[PDB]
């Protein structure tokens, strides 16, 4: 499982990729163009191509390594792209584009068709293959945890095995059925507070202070004062001139002694 | 153990028992905890 | 001070706990009260017995430090190197003639009598009898195999001030010794009791030593000649084991995990293998006599220094690690230093010293261990800057909270916790206790805390609430455990 | 000169003339130990 | 990749620079005694160069 | 232009202050480089604060150099027929064939085709003295294939005695063993000798250098020696000392270009401290902070100076253990009888007890001076004894009896109050 | 994965606010096939006082959201009918929330209907069974009455309260509006366990 | 403050009369008394080996070179110790000044040059 | 004393020898990205210094600056300057970087890439002689930028001798504020350019992660100067005013 959920783009599978009678060292790619329309009559090179062959190769050490199938990776791409038709061959993979996908820029005046094309090779080499986004590693680690026997004695058991990955995505991996979804711990307050509110947040940030802290921190009602301070007002304010201004906006005097007196003096007599 | 909160409030009301937030009960939760386990029957039964 | 030759803030070395200052130069600042109210406060308030317990922290900050905690461990001693550990009662009474409190009654003794070290030490302790029982820093497992410990100084144990057996060191009587003498005489006697009696046995430490000597020689860190060729053996089997992962690495044997290169697989692979076992400290526990060294008595009752301290200077200073790495080629592109070759295999070259302190390092040895030394000397200047940018601006986001009259912190009105601390307790007034129902099974709890005496249904209702709480408790942190 | 330039730095007004002081009536010297003082004694 | 044209002109000198580390080990080509050992990259690829032109792995 | 005020504390921190060199950055730059040991002291610097790792210290051999005659060796360069014109060769030409461009002082002036022959060739130049001169850097970066010549000012340089071997006949022999090995011969390996490496340092030339027959520019001269600046240190492969020369006299895959003392890695103050390898090298650090902080003879010329905050010690020592760099500074201290003991708590955390009678002896006893400078304007002041009558804004207090003629007499002690 | 998990837990979510379902729920298959025809799915559910909540999940690339103007259409149909409703739920993708058009639509509609509440959520917000999560402590409402007497008791206002947004998952899942007072049993590692109540202020969108 | 050449660093902190310093048996005192646990963290060991080597050097009559990085053997210097009619240790018996009694182990004594730093009480 | 201070109103100064970086040496370090400067000089200690930046930045630009007395920070293009040095032809202009055109190694064809996409860039300030093909009226809008005491265009171009005269001060100028250590006649311009291009062929040689950056602690580009030199800087500068 450590191993399904990592994310795997589309960019480190291909070990190289050219952005474009055609072009040299071709002829198999017309020979992938004569034996791949005899495979399933079902497609062909529809209606919308236009000028563009972005012709790109694959690593086959990658696949064997990671146990990627092609077949992956076609029903991959063409489940979240619905503008180009892949050529999917039998390692070579010619991605071909439509036009529907160049008018609707009215938002842009400027748009030629190299940048568009860095685009929508930009917009599609970042689709996953397979994973959640955000999970860089994915590491097996034993943990340590109590739990209550059938004679009713507290146990700790020494041979759990869990995921620790190396980024942090909650919502992505509730979106897992390999994972129980009520014991997500992320080390990140802001995805925590957009995740579970804002009591839940204040218990990630004494829980993140006390490991800054080392072992000889101090006593736990000195974390409760930074936690309590740093949310109480519903939000995580910081420690900073901002969070200040956010807690306390009409002491001026206290505001002035911190950072910068004659900007908050200014906006003081203006406010009145 | 039934009047350990009043120590946050004091002795008049105490007396008078009037009624205790729920947030002071919550306080005394630990001390309440210790000393049933260790005054219990069990443990004091030399004392006078 | 009435000499007119002195011009210093004069202390005990026990109070330098307080202000972190010690005697090599420091200058502190003295004003005295002249206000009536400035002086009733600052006596009532501000009193150094008021910070023995850490705010920060929650235990004691005073107790012994190198003296007295060498001088209590020599004085409860049960053998010295001239037989037991007694005086007679002349020099027993001559203990107590600096203590300033009230001397003891020795009326019951006779001019040859003989006392016990801790038969003096419990007519200290009978003013505030308490009661505790640990082991001594003395009884260490590392240096068990090698030494012979007398059975009566490995459990220090103490019954209404009577000191039955054990030593006296650095786990009962040192400074910052959670749950140790002086912890203990202030849960029961109050702080200003506990700060009488550091000072009363630091004087009993004291005086017994200006009558048995305490010193340290250039011979008490000297090898014995077959202890010396013992240490490198061991070395040699280091050299051995380092020099086999270089010839998997010719062979091209070498196979990293999952997630490593081969040059950060083999830099793990040779830390590991240079890494000096704990059988080092055999040759060096058969070259001194634990009774009688020094230094091996400052280490081992935690006066003073380590276990790898003693190791540089008796055996061996090892590996240098810098960022938990080794020595990074940055003298053009794979050297070190200018006397080691390009892309060289040996284990000198990258920072393993094989010679000891009192050897004496070799050119190439002393400035691998400069760099280390100057590494340190540059983090300690960065405390200065890095944490007090980030002091100020903690100080005024937080200065605001203020305990209201219902133990509520807000600011100014505004709620921040409804109870400080959740409990509403100052953190000098905590205790660390043990609650025995938690880990117990229903069978051990159905005996151990249930009633049988009387048959009356007020013992069933007593022995609900010992599991309900029991389960409460397992219940929330459990929880705990689950979030984070 | 300015009137403004007065109030910002840790040189200035607020920092350090409102935040901290120059006192009279003190001392200033360099410690050393003695064992026959209390804890709580200054010599 | 390296070897190649990352390190040419430095395995190509290798046999010459005297701060290289040397092996005793005798060369197939001359029958010298002794030979250039050399660790190049994150992968740590061992050359042995020589004097005469010889180099491993089919230099 | 970057200067200090002369601090003249000891004869010690003198020469020290005319050693000096003066400059994640801030705490990378403070580090001990690789490059240091010869030229930069590895243990002084401060201790405390900010300026820790910012002063450095030259080590004890090591000298700053002057500019050369670059025009010289560049009219020399370019009449050799083994460099091909700048203007003479083209960049495809340079590739394809592989040459090295040959820079001196800093500019490209031509190429060759075996850029280690060239280096070598004119570094056994450098060695008779005569057409290179022997302050000429001469690096050769066989990564890129370049040649290197420097001749300006501020490259530091060290002497390092030279290591010389028999790879050549080691090598003959290694190929008639072969010769015989190939062709049948069954005692094909009594052919090989074995190789050899050596200084040509002698006992005797170290008998004539301590009795002054012998110098350096003499050693220089024969070519036992030559200077190194840290450029051409990266050519070199160095023995940290004589015994490890030795140990390695027939190592044939470890030759050393040049052998080392090993006390040339530290500087002059770091010396001071005997069994200074037996000690935790921070300590040494210290040492050197606190060496120069030392009272004693701070001049000879005291009397005839008007100094501020000086202070002259009566009695110095020779140490009962000397060093090396107590054949060029003048000691500051005494043989202080020590006892290492506890003797009722008063030397704990730092502190020491004193005997009193040493210090009434004169143990560590000098003289303080401070002195004074006050000013006259042109017939606005003058220097006499005010008269409170006709003078307005006398300081409160003080004791004006004490002046004569304006100034108080030499030889009368001053109080706290008086003018 | 988030079309299932919201099939799941929307029904999950409506239990769990003590409401009833006026409809019948369909297949998952069928609800994704009229999810993908129409560009939304509607629930209808009763509360204790008869009031009607609708929540209409939008897929993530239907028109009503990428064009405000069928987003009004469809706003102004269904708060014409006839029925006694109490609020709508508007249930998106995350990338919606930053879109400007809609929001615009949303404030104009809240200013048009005094007597609706009008809400818009992300998706992770129903994805999982909120109040079931371990390190979300236990939230409650409570009355008036209750928080009255509390406050008189400990001589405060309101406003001197720690604040909450009503935009809160949990309370989300309560129901609970500003004005409102949310009552919290937390963990603590100093008395075991604590007590505080807050003050609900307005939602995030 | 004084200093060793080491590093070591201290502030004077009592002075005693010449009748309470401690004394060996054949009257050799102290200047200077320092404590013990200066040592085993600080680890300056050539501070303690240049006690050993002055001791004989007194009694001899001359003046050694102790530069860094020379050959030494703590133990061969020890012996010079015994062959000048001293202890191995460099330790001899001691009396307390002040009561006259003996102490019940060998303190080491002996020669280690000091320095006075430029640090005077009466100028901070 | 063996003395070597100074005394001046009565006091005793020491001239500290102070550390500054080696010249006529390239060092390179990391919009702009990296950075490589090159602090070049005439032929002795004394004389005056000419920096140049070689940077590189993120759209793909390599532009040069030349922080002197006479200028102020102004990038130049890259191309701009060799052809303002007689030197036209793109082949030939890369074959001052590449020192090759038919070595298709990784590096080469890598190199020759950024190089390519580095020649269509558009700098605000050097759009209308992007693609110029002569040498003099690119020196005429040189002078329309660098020239402070000029301010009145469309005046001096009325007449004829004053363009010659600021393309022959701009043509001496920058034969002496470029390299100025390789020489400062119009003779030794095209090996100014063989050298400039070697340098961005290092420059370009650290962005492929071939070899590592310059070393800034590394004392193999360091010099230590004192008093005499420092001395005479200081005399000479002050001299100025
Ligand atoms: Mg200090
Ligand atoms: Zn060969």
């Amino acid at each position: 499982i450590a191993n399904s959920i990592e994310l795997i783009t589309f960019e480190r599978l291909i070990l190289q990729w050219h952005l474009l009678v055609m072009y040299p060292d071709f002829a198999s790619d017309v020979e992938w163009m004569t034996d791949f329309l005899e495979n399933h009559p079902l497609l062909q090179p529809p209606e919308d191509i236009a000028n563009w062959c972005i012709r790109l190769e694959l690593n086959k050490t990658t696949m064997i390594l990671k146990s990627i199938s092609l077949e992956s990776i076609i029903n991959s791409l063409r489940a979240k792209h619905p503008n180009t038709y892949i050529m999917h061959s039998v390692i070579i993979i010619r991605i071909y584009l439509r036009e529907s996908a160049f008018r609707r820029s009215t938002n842009t005046r400027m748009a030629t068709d190299e940048k568009i094309a860095v685009n929508v090779v930009d917009k599609l080499l970042n689709s996953t293959i397979r994973g959640i986004p955000g999970i860089k590693n994915a590491n097996v680690v034993k943990l340590m945890r109590h739990r209550v026997d059938a004679q009713g004695k507290l146990v700790r058991l020494d041979n759990i095995y869990a995921i620790k990955t190396n980024g942090t995505n909650i919502f992505g991996a509730m979106l897992d059925d390999n994972i129980d979804p009520y014991t997500i711990v992320s080390s990140s307050i802001g995805d925590t507070m957009e995740l579970y509110g804002i009591e839940a947040a204040r218990q990630k940030i004494i829980s993140e202070i006390r490991t800054v802290m080392g072992d000889k921190g101090p006593n736990h009602r000195h974390l409760l004062m930074y936690a309590d301070l740093m949310t109480r007002t519903g939000q995580v304010t910081s420690l900073e001139k901002a969070g200040l201004n956010a807690r306390e906006p009409s002491n001026v005097l206290l505001r002035m002694a911190l950072s910068s007196p004659v900007q908050v003096l200014t906006d003081a007599a203006v406010d009145s | 153990c039934k009047n350990l909160p009043y120590v946050f409030i004091n002795n008049i009301q105490e007396r008078l028992q009037t009624p205790i937030p729920v947030y002071l009960k919550r306080a005394a939760s630990l001390m309440r905890m210790l000393i049933r386990i260790e005054l219990a029957t069990v443990k004091t039964l030399n004392i006078t | 001070l009435e000499n007119p030759k002195i011009s210093t803030f004069q202390m005990n070395v026990s109070a330098c706990a307080w202000y972190n200052a010690d005697f090599d130069g420091d200058q502190m600042n003295l004003w005295v009260p002249w206000s009536v109210m400035s002086r009733v406060e600052a006596e009532l308030l501000c009193s150094v017995r008021n910070w023995f317990i850490s705010t920060k922290s929650s235990g004691p900050v005073n107790g012994q430090v190198q003296d007295s905690t060498v001088g209590s461990f020599l004085l409860t001693r049960t053998n010295t190197p001239m037989g037991k550990n007694v005086m007679n009662k002349l020099h027993a009474m001559g203990l107590f003639q600096t203590t300033q409190t009230d001397p003891p009654c020795f009326a019951n003794y006779s001019p040859t009598d003989l006392l016990d070290g801790k038969s003096v030490v419990s007519m200290l302790l009978r003013q505030t009898p308490i009661n505790y029982q640990r082991a001594p820093t003395w009884y260490s497992e590392v240096y068990a195999p090698y030494m012979h410990y007398n059975k009566q100084d490995i459990s220090t144990q103490i019954r209404n001030g009577e000191l039955i057996e054990g030593v006296l060191d650095k786990k009962a009587v040192g400074a910052g010794s959670s749950g140790g003498i002086y912890h203990l005489i202030s849960r029961r006697y109050g702080p200003q009791q506990a700060l009488k009696m550091i000072f009363a046995t630091q004087q009993l430490a004291l005086n017994y030593v200006r009558n048995a000597g305490f010193t340290v020689s250039t011979a008490d860190m000297l090898l014995t000649p077959e202890a010396h060729q013992e240490v490198q053996e061991i070395i040699n089997e280091l050299l051995l084991e380092s020099e086999e992962i270089n010839n998997r690495l010719l062979h091209g044997d070498i196979m990293p995990p999952i997630g490593l290169t081969t040059h950060d697989f083999y830099e793990k692979l040779q830390l590991n293998a240079l890494k000096f076992p704990d059988r080092i400290l055999k040759p060096i526990m058969n070259s001194i006599n634990p009774e009688t060294n020094g230094l091996f008595q400052m280490v081992a009752t935690g006066a003073k220094g380590s276990n790898p301290n003693m190791i540089h200077i008796m055996a061996g200073i090892g590996q240098i690690e810098i960022n938990t790495q080794r020595i990074q080629p940055q003298f053009s592109f794979g050297r070190t230093l200018v006397y080691y070759p390009r892309f060289a295999l040996e284990a000198q070259a990258y920072g393993f010293i094989c010679n000891s302190y009192i050897a004496g390092l070799t050119s190439p040895e002393f400035i691998f261990g400069e760099m280390n030394g100057r590494f340190d000397l540059i983090n300690k200047a960065l405390s200065t800057s890095s944490t007090g940018y980030a002091n100020r601006k903690a100080i005024f986001g937080l200065q605001s909270c203020i305990v209201d009259y219902y133990r509520r912190v807000s600011i100014d009105t505004r709620l921040v916790q409804q109870l400080y601390g959740e409990d509403g307790l100052d953190a000098r007034q905590l205790e660390t206790v043990r609650f025995e129902t938690i880990m117990l099974s229903d069978q051990e709890l159905e005996d151990k805390f249930k009633y049988t005496g009387i048959q009356s249904p007020l013992f069933e209702e007593e022995f609900s609430r010992l599991k309900k709480d029991r389960d409460k408790y397992r219940q929330i942190f459990l929880n705990v455990e689950n979030f984070n | 000169p300015s009137i403004m330039r007065r109030l910002p730095r840790k040189e200035g007004r607020i920092r350090k003339s409102l935040l901290g002081s120059q006192v009279w009536s003190i001392s200033r010297s360099t410690i050393c130990g003695n064992s026959d003082l209390h804890l709580d004694e200054v010599g | 990749g390296e070897m190649e044209d990352k390190y040419k002109i430095f395995i190509k000198n290798a046999p010459f620079d005297p701060t290289n580390c040397q092996i005793k080990k005798d060369c197939p080509n001359c029958h010298l005694d002794y030979l250039t050992q050399i660790c190049i990259g994150s992968q740590k690829i061992i050359i042995l160069v020589c004097r005469c032109g010889y180099m491993s792995n089919r230099g | 232009v970057s200067t200090q005020s002369l601090e003249r504390k000891n004869l010690l921190n003198t020469i020290s202050a005319l050693r000096t060199v003066n400059t994640e950055r801030a705490d990378m730059m403070r580090r001990v480089h690789a490059s240091y040991p010869g030229y930069i002291c590895v243990a002084q610097s401060a201790d405390t604060g900010e300026k820790v790792g910012m002063s450095k210290q030259l080590a004890i051999t090591a000298n700053v150099c002057t500019a050369g005659e670059v025009l010289s060796l560049k009219q020399r360069l370019l009449s050799d027929p083994a460099i091909q014109q700048l203007a003479d060769v083209s960049n495809k030409d340079i590739v394809r064939k592989g040459l090295a461009r040959v820079f001196i002082n800093g500019e490209w002036i031509g190429c060759c085709t075996n850029a280690f022959e060239l280096a070598q060739r004119y570094r056994m130049l450098r060695r008779e003295g005569k057409v290179v001169h022997p302050h000429t850097t001469i690096y050769w970066d066989s990564m890129v294939d370049e040649v290197e010549f420097w001749l300006d000012v501020g490259r530091l340089t060290r002497p390092l005695l030279i290591v010389d071997n028999n790879i050549e006949k080691y090598n003959q022999a290694c190929y008639k063993a072969a010769e015989a090995r190939k062709k049948g011969d069954k005692d094909w390996e009594k052919h090989k000798i074995p190789f050899i490496q050596n200084t040509r340092f002698t006992p005797q030339m170290a008998k004539d250098i301590l009795a002054g027959t012998l110098t350096l520019e003499d050693l220089v001269a024969q070519g036992i020696c030559e200077f190194i600046t840290p450029e051409e240190a990266e050519n070199c492969l160095v023995a940290f000392s004589i015994i490890e020369l030795r140990k390695h006299k027939h190592d044939v895959t470890r030759r050393f270009t040049h052998v080392d003392v090993p006390q040339a890695i530290l500087g002059l103050a770091a010396l001071v401290s005997p069994y200074a390898n037996c000690t935790q090298p921070a300590r040494v650090t210290y040492e050197t902070n606190q060496g120069r902080q030392t009272g004693g003879w701070y001049c000879f010329s005291w009397p005839y100076r008007v100094d501020m905050n000086r202070f002259f010690q009566f009695y110095n020592e020779m140490p009962l253990v000397k060093t090396i760099a107590h054949n060029y500074v003048i000691p500051n201290g005494l043989n202080t009888i020590v006892a290492y003991m506890i003797y009722g708590g008063y030397n704990q955390e730092d502190s020491v007890i004193v005997s009193q009678s040493f210090i009434d002896r004169g143990g560590f006893a000098g003289t303080f001076y401070r002195e004074e400078k006050v000013e006259l304007e042109s017939d606005i002041e003058s220097f006499g004894k005010p008269d409170p009558l006709i003078t307005k804004n006398l300081k409160p207090g003080a004791n004006y009896e004490k002046l004569v003629d304006g100034f108080v007499p030499v030889g009368t002690v001053v109080k706290k109050g008086d003018i | 994965m988030a079309m299932q998990k919201l099939f799941t837990y929307i029904y999950e979510f409506i239990e769990y606010r003590k409401m009833v379902l006026l409809e019948e729920k369909v297949p998952y298959d069928k609800f994704v096939q009229m999810v993908l025809n129409t560009g939304f799915f509607r629930i209808n559910a009763e509360t204790l006082n008869h009031g009607i909540v609708s929540v209409f999940i939008f897929g993530a690339n239907g028109k009503y959201v990428h064009h405000g103007g069928d987003m009004r259409t469809l706003l102004t149909n269904t708060l014409n009918e006839k029925k006694h409703y109490e609020e709508l739920i508007l249930i998106v993708d995350k990338p919606v929330l930053s879109k400007k058009n809609i929001l615009d639509i949303i404030v104009e509609q809240r200013a048009a209907n005094p007597t609706i509440v009008i809400n818009i959520y992300p998706y992770h917000l129903f994805c999982i069974n909120i109040p079931k999560v371990s390190a979300i402590p236990k939230h409650k409402l409570i009355t008036q009455e209750e928080a009255q007497e509390f406050l008189g008791r400990e001589y405060l206002q309101p406003q001197d309260l720690m604040q909450i947004s009503a935009s809160d998952p949990p309370v989300v899942w309560l129901g609970g509006r500003p004005g409102d007072f949310v009552q919290i049993e937390r963990p603590s590692e100093t008395a075991m366990h604590a007590v505080v109540i807050r003050f609900i202020t307005k939602s995030k969108i | 403050k004084m200093s060793s050449r080491s590093g070591n660093k201290g502030i004077a902190a009592l002075a005693l009369p010449t009748s309470d310093m401690p004394f060996t048996e054949d009257g050799l005192q102290p200047d200077l008394i320092v404590n013990p646990h200066s040592h085993p963290s600080r680890m300056t060991n050539g501070q303690m080996i240049e006690t050993t080597v002055g001791l004989a050097n007194a009694l001899q009559g001359v003046v050694t070179d102790g530069t860094a990085f020379l050959p030494i053997n703590v133990q061969l210097l020890s012996e010079r110790l015994a062959q000048e009619g001293l202890r191995f240790n460099g330790c001899q018996k001691m009396f307390n000044g002040q009561t006259g009694e003996y102490f019940d182990a060998a303190i080491f004594i002996g020669p280690t040059y000091h320095q006075r730093l430029q640090k005077f009480v009466l100028d901070d | 004393e063996p003395g070597g201070y100074f005394i001046a109103r009565g006091g005793e100064w020491v001239v500290d020898l102070l550390e500054n970086i080696r010249f006529n040496t390239l060092h390179i370090h990391y919009n702009e990205i990296i950075r490589g400067e090159f602090i070049s000089q005439p032929g002795g200690a004394f004389e005056n210094s000419s920096q140049i930046i070689i940077r590189y930045m993120t759209t793909g630009a390599i532009t040069i600056e030349i922080n002197s007395t006479k200028f102020s920070k102004l990038r130049i293009p890259w191309y701009l300057i060799f052809r303002m040095f007689g030197m036209t032809g793109d082949d030939s202009i890369i074959e001052q970087v590449v020192f090759d055109l038919e070595s298709n190694s990784l590096v080469n064809t890598f190199m020759i890439e950024i190089l390519e996409k580095s020649i269509h860039v558009l700098d605000p300030i050097f759009q209308p002689v992007q693609h110029e093909l002569n040498r003099e009226k690119i020196i005429q809008f040189l002078s329309e930028k660098v020239s402070k005491f000029v301010s009145n265009p469309s005046a001096y171009k009325s007449d004829e001798n004053a363009v010659q005269y600021l393309n022959e001060r701009q043509l001496t100028i920058l034969d002496k504020i470029l390299l100025p250590h390789m020489g400062q006649t119009a003779d030794t311009r095209v090996r100014k350019l063989r050298f400039l291009g070697l340098l961005i062929h290092k420059i370009l040689l650290v962005i492929m992660n071939v070899f590592p950056p310059t070393d800034r602690d590394s004392y193999r580009t360091k010099r230590v100067h004192g008093s005499g030199v420092s001395l005479a800087k200081a005399f000479k500068a002050i001299f100025n005013t």
